[PDB]
């Protein structure tokens, strides 16, 4: 008969509750970057927790952070999908 | 029935808030890369068939009337809503031009309650800011 | 790479 009126949100975030999010300067974002690589590649094949999922791997796998400053350098990054979702998602048909 | 209905007449609208630029007076440095971010969002989601809508600079009262007004469209043919915000933030935070944003203000627009022509449809809010100022120094594989 |  009703919803919850938090249902049906998904929040996408560039990285963990309470931590730092990395930008480069010539690349864009690390998570947008990713984000934009793996929808390309995968959203006519994939469900998009499953292409989020995807994006969390690239993210922690293939950057790194290069900083002068030892407090900043050799820093990692996780995304956060968090998803109020009732149902799967499917960009395609 | 377990996959949302993405066959309406249009995919929806994904507005894309792409702040690279503070006042002075906030103390906030410039976002460089994120026009880099904010170009591949475009072309990502017009091949998905999004109507794209590309917004820049914003201030704290111009992204709430922005999320106002767009809350307030005709949804009735969209299947779908996408934001995408890149800013300075913190926790449960995003930050206009002149000043912070809470992120509940942003998405209580589009709730089930207040906007009934997306009422059971996915709305996406994908967030590249800050959300503190921990540092993952990671571990070894 | 930045912080941001
Ligand atoms: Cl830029």
């Amino acid at each position: 008969h009703k919803i919850p009126v938090e249902a049906d949100f998904l929040y996408a975030y560039s990285t963990a509750p309470g931590y730092y999010s990395w930008r480069n300067s010539k690349d864009g974002s690390w998570f947008i970057q990713s984000l934009c690589a793996m929808l390309k590649q995968y959203a006519d094949k994939l469900e998009f927790m499953h292409i989020l999922t995807r994006v969390n791997r690239k993210v922690a796998t293939e950057f790194e952070s290069f900083s002068f400053d030892a407090t900043f350098h050799a820093k990692k990054q996780i995304p956060c999908i968090v998803s109020m979702l009732t149902k799967e998602l499917y960009f395609y048909h | 029935d377990n996959s949302y209905k993405m066959d309406y007449p249009e995919m929806g609208l994904c507005i894309i808030i792409n702040n690279k630029n503070f006042h002075k007076s906030t103390g906030m440095t410039s976002r460089s890369g994120t026009d880099v971010d904010a170009a591949n969002l475009r072309e990502t989601f017009r091949n998905l068939k999004y109507e794209v809508r590309n917004k820049n600079d914003l201030t704290r009262e111009e992204i709430v009337e922005l999320m106002r007004d767009v809350s307030k469209e005709d949804h009735s043919k969209r299947s779908s809503f996408v934001c995408v915000l890149l800013s300075h933030g913190e926790e449960g935070i995003i930050f206009g031009t002149n000043g912070p944003v809470d992120l509940k203000k942003i998405t209580n627009f589009f709730r089930g309650d207040r906007c009934r022509a997306l009422t059971g449809k996915p709305k996406l809010f994908i967030i590249q800011a800050c959300r503190g100022t921990e540092l993952d120094c990671g571990i070894e594989t | 790479d930045e912080v941001d």
